[PDB]
C-alpha cells in the first residue's frame, strides 16, 4: 500500500527539484524547515526521529537540499519527510509536511477488533513493518 | 476502462449529471396527501429566469433527500416514499413574480418529539439557495400522529388558571423597568408594589439574567418575598417570573431549581436559548409542576419582512409542540408590530383546540391540536390602560396583558399604576360579559370606573392618546 | 382588608341585578353554574363546600337567584362565590368565578417565615379568622 | 476450516448452475444484486470490497454470471459473495448472500482472552490468514 501522510502523497513521489520549490515557498514565508524520518507508520506516531535541529532563519534552499541527501544516505530505506514551522502567535505550529522518502513495499495495516461492551468494540492499527526489530523493518 | 465503468447506471434517471429537481420526483401536482404527511407552505421568489415549479421542487428537494447531482445511492432506500413533492404551486395575490408552493413530506422523515430535527429539514439550508432570492415559511400541518410524540404545554391555559384560581378574565402582569441596572433588593420592592397593587404577575426583562449589577440568586430570594408578601396582603396567588436563562443546561437547571426549592408558581426562558433548552425546559416543567413563560426574543429576526424568513405563526406551532406555557403574540396597539388579523391568527394557533383555513388570518392548513395543552397568549409592550377597551377585543380573554411602562411610569407609584390596570380590566370585563358595546362605549367605561378610582383617573390623563400607528410589515394576502 | 380572590373584587360589591347578568352571561353560554361559600379565606383553599348541586342545562336566572337568596339565609355571614363550568372538551373547567358575599370584618393573614438552608426561607399564610373555630370565625 | 458465512455455506460449494438459479431468484423478486470480495474473513468486517456498483433493474441472469465470472477471475484465492437488496420500505436491506468463492485452504481463528475484572474476560477474534499482509494472504 501507499502511506498517504503528508500534503502531497496523492501525486507522484516529488523529484529534488518540486522538493526544492517547496523549500523555497517555505524559505519566502519565513518558516523553518525540518526533517524526520521513521520506521513505524501508525498514523498516530507523533515524533518521528529527528534528522539534527530545526533550520531556523534559512536563506538558502541549497543548505536543506544537503541535509536531505546527508538523511537518505542513513536513511532512504524507510519515511523522510520534510516540515515547515511558523512561530508566529496563533500558529506556533507545522503548517506544511511531506513525505520525501518511501520504503519499496509497505505492507500495511492489520485492522485489530475486540469484543467489548453489547455491540462496542475496541480497535487497533498493528503495522506489519512493526511485526520486526527497528533496523530489519524495511 | 475497468468494472467501475462496465456496471455504470445507463437509466435516464440515475445515470450522473445534473438534472431538474422538478424531473428528480420532487414535483407531483397530482400527489395525494396523506393525514400523516407533515405540509409545509412556502412563499417563493425565483431569481430572474428560474421557472416557479423548478423554484419550488429544489426547496421541496433539497429539504429532503435530493442534492445538487444524481446519485446512485437513492436506489438503496424506498426513494419514491421519502421524497418531498411539492404538489401545489400557485401565483401570490397582488405580486408579479412570488408564489405559494405547498409541500409534502412523509412522517417518516422525522425524529419523534424533536422540534430540532423537524427544522433541520424544513429550515436547514434552503433560505439560503442562490436560485431563490427570497424564500418564507407561511404555514405548516403537523399531523395528529407526530403531534402525539410531543409533550405540548407543561401546564396549559386550564391547568393554569386552576393553579392560579382566577377565571374569566385575562391575566395581568408588567416588566421590572429600568430593562437592566437594578439590584436584587430593588428588584423585590418594584415586584412587592406591583402584586400588591393589583396585578397577578410581574417578570424579569428578557436581558436580566446574572450581570455585575444584579447577580441572579439575592433577586429569586427578594422576589419570593414580594410574590409572598403579596399573597399574604391580597388573599390572592400571585407570581413573579424567575428568568432562569442562561448560557449552559448546567447553569439553567441550576436556576430552575433554585426557583423550585423557593417555591416560585411561574419561572421564565428566553427564545434565544434555542430549540433544545426550550425542549428541554419544557419537560422540566412538566416534570416540576412550574408555569413556563416563553420570552420570544430575537424572533423578529426572521419574523418581520413578508417576502422572507419564517411566519411568527410557525414559531407558535413548535413552541406549543416544546411544551411552553406562554408566549409573546402581540398587542396590536402597543410599540411593536402587530396586525390585527396576523395576530387573531396567532392567538387562535396557540390557544383552539382545532383549526379551519382562514385565509384572512393566515391559517393555511387545518390544524388538529391532538389535544395538546394550550399556550397562553402574551402581550406586552407600549400598552396601557386606556386602550383596555381594544384590548380585550383584539386579543380576548386569554391572555396575560403585560403593562411595564403603563404601571411603573405612573406619577403616584408602583402601587397605583397596578391598581389602575387592575380596576380598568374589571371595568371593561363586567361591561363586556352583561352585552354593552364594549369598543364603542370603552372610552366611557374607563371615565365611569375613574370616576371612584384615583389611579385610574391619573392614568387616564397622562396616556389616553399614546397611540403608535404605523404601516404594519406582516400582513394577509387575503381580505374576508 | 379586602379579599380580592374573584374576577370582580376590585369593583364593588355586585347587587343583585349585577349578580343577575352574570347568571344570564353564563345561561347565553350554556355553562353550568353553582354555588360555594366558605369560612377559610386562604388562597389554596381549592374545595369551598357545595351548597347542592351544580345546576345544568339552565333556562331560568331567576331559579340561580332564588338559591343565592338561598344560600345567604344561611351563611350570608361568610364568603359565597358564583362558579361557572364549560365541559367543551379542551375546557373542561372553571371559566367563571365571583364572590357575591364577603364578611363584613376580614382580617386577612399573617406571613409566617421560618429560617431554612442559607438565606432560603419557608413561608406559609395564616387566616386570623381561623384563630376561631368553624362556626365563630366571622 | 469451512468459514460458513453465507446462506449456503453447510452445503457443498455451488455449482455455476446453482449460483445462476440464486440469481434468477432475486431477478424475479425484483431484487439488486451486487459482488463483493475480502480477504479478511472476520465476522464482524462488515464492508468486504465492492466489485463495481450494484447492478439495479435487472433484466438478464447472464450479465450478472458475467461480472460474477469477472470478479472470480481477478480474485480467485479468497472469498466472493453475491449479495441481494430489497429497497421496499421496511426492508432497505439485504434479504440474501451466499458464498461463491473461498480461498483452497482457510486456517481460520486464534481465540484470543484477556484477564478482566472478577472471573470476567475480554475476547478478540484473530485471523491467521490477516498474519500477512493483504496480497499474500491466500
Ligand atoms: O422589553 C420590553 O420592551 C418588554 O418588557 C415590555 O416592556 P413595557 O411593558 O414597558 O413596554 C417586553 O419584553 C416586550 O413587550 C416584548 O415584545 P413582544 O411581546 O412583542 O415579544
Ligand atoms: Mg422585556
Amino acid at each position: 500500500m501507499r502511506l498517504t501522510q503528508g500534503t502531497f502523497s496523492f501525486l507522484p513521489d516529488l523529484t529534488d527539484e518540486q522538493i526544492k520549490k517547496q523549500v523555497d515557498y517555505a524559505i519566502s514565508q519565513n518558516w523553518a524547515i525540518n526533517i524526520e524520518y521513521t520506521e513505524d507508520p501508525h498514523p498516530r506516531n507523533n515524533f518521528w526521529e529527528l534528522w539534527g535541529l530545526p533550520l531556523f532563519d534559512i536563506n538558502d534552499a541549497a543548505t536543506v537540499m544537503y541535509e536531505i541527501g546527508s538523511c537518505r544516505q542513513q536513511h532512504s530505506n524507510v519515511y523522510i519527510k520534510v516540515n515547515a514551522f511558523d512561530n508566529t502567535r496563533g500558529v506556533e505550529s507545522c503548517v506544511l509536511s511531506f513525505l520525501i522518502n518511501r520504503p519499496s513495499y509497505e505492507p500495511g495495516f492489520r485492522l485489530v477488533r475486540s469484543e467489548d461492551i453489547s455491540r462496542n468494540q475496541k480497535y487497533s492499527f498493528h503495522s506489519y513493518a512493526t511485526d520486526k526489530p527497528e533496523g530489519s523493518r524495511y | 476502462n475497468s468494472v467501475e465503468e462496465r456496471t455504470r447506471i445507463k437509466n435516464e434517471r440515475y445515470e450522473s449529471g445534473v438534472i431538474p429537481y422538478a424531473k428528480m420526483g420532487y414535483w407531483d401536482p397530482n400527489y395525494a396527501v396523506k393525514d400523516t404527511d407533515i405540509l409545509a407552505l412556502f412563499r417563493v421568489s425565483p431569481q430572474p429566469g428560474v421557472d416557479p415549479v423548478e423554484a419550488s421542487a429544489a426547496v421541496a428537494g433539497e429539504s429532503s433527500t435530493a442534492t445538487w447531482t444524481v446519485v446512485w445511492t437513492d436506489l438503496l432506500t424506498a426513494c419514491d416514499l421519502y421524497r418531498a413533492k411539492a404538489y401545489k404551486v400557485e401565483s401570490v395575490p397582488n405580486t408579479s413574480d412570488q408564489y405559494f408552493a405547498y409541500i409534502s413530506y412523509d412522517i417518516d422523515l422525522f425524529e419523534e418529539g424533536s422540534i430540532a430535527n423537524l427544522t433541520a429539514s424544513i429550515i436547514g439550508n434552503v433560505f439560503g439557495f442562490k436560485a431563490v432570492k427570497a424564500l418564507r415559511l407561511e404555514d405548516m400541518r403537523i399531523p395528529v400522529a407526530y403531534l402525539k410524540t410531543f409533550q405540548g404545554p407543561a401546564t396549559g391555559i386550564v391547568v393554569e388558571r386552576e393553579r392560579m384560581d382566577k377565571f374569566g378574565r385575562p391575566f395581568l402582569g408588567a416588566t421590572v423597568k429600568p430593562k437592566l441596572g437594578l439590584s436584587g433588593k430593588n428588584y423585590g420592592r418594584v415586584v412587592y408594589e406591583g402584586l400588591r397593587g393589583g396585578l397577578d404577575f410581574l417578570k424579569d426583562d428578557e436581558n436580566i439574567n446574572s450581570q455585575p449589577f444584579m447577580r441572579w440568586k439575592e433577586r429569586f430570594l427578594y422576589s419570593i418575598e414580594a410574590v409572598n408578601r403579596s399573597i399574604a396582603a391580597t388573599g390572592e396567588v400571585k407570581g413573579h417570573y424567575m428568568n432562569v436563562t442562561a448560557a449552559t443546561m448546567e447553569e439553567m437547571y441550576e436556576r430552575a431549581e433554585f426557583a423550585k426549592q423557593l417555591g416560585t408558581v411561574i419561572i421564565m426562558i428566553d427564545l434565544v436559548i434555542g430549540y433544545t433548552a426550550i425542549q428541554t425546559m419544557g419537560i422540566w416543567a412538566r416534570k416540576n409542576d412550574m408555569i413556563l413563560h416563553l420570552h420570544r426574543a430575537g424572533n423578529s429576526t426572521y419574523s418581520r419582512q413578508k417576502i422572507h424568513g419564517m411566519n411568527f405563526r410557525v414559531i407558535c406551532k413548535w413552541m406549543r409542540m416544546a411544551g411552553v406555557d406562554h408566549i409573546h403574540a402581540g398587542t396590536v396597539v402597543g410599540k411593536l408590530e402587530g396586525d390585527p388579523l396576523m395576530i387573531r391568527g396567532f392567538y387562535n394557533t396557540l390557544l383552539l383546540p382545532y383549526l379551519e383555513v382562514n385565509l384572512p388570518q393566515g391559517i393555511f392548513f387545518q390544524q388538529d391540536w391532538a389535544s395538546l395543552r394550550k399556550v397562553t397568549p402574551v402581550a406586552s409592550g407600549g400598552i396601557h390602560c386606556g386602550q383596555m377597551h381594544q384590548l380585550l377585543d383584539y386579543l380576548g380573554n386569554d391572555v396575560v396583558l403585560q403593562f411595564g411602562g403603563g404601571t411603573i411610569g405612573h406619577p403616584d407609584g408602583i402601587q397605583a399604576g397596578a391598581t389602575a390596570n387592575r380596576v380598568a380590566l374589571e371595568s371593561m370585563v363586567i361591561a363586556r360579559n352583561e352585552g354593552r358595546d364594549y369598543v364603542a362605549e370603552g372610552p366611557q367605561i374607563l371615565r365611569d370606573a375613574a370616576k371612584t378610582c384615583g389611579p385610574l383617573q391619573t392614568a387616564l390623563d397622562l396616556w389616553k392618546d399614546i397611540t403608535f400607528n404605523y404601516t404594519s410589515t406582516d400582513t394577509a394576502d387575503f381580505v374576508e
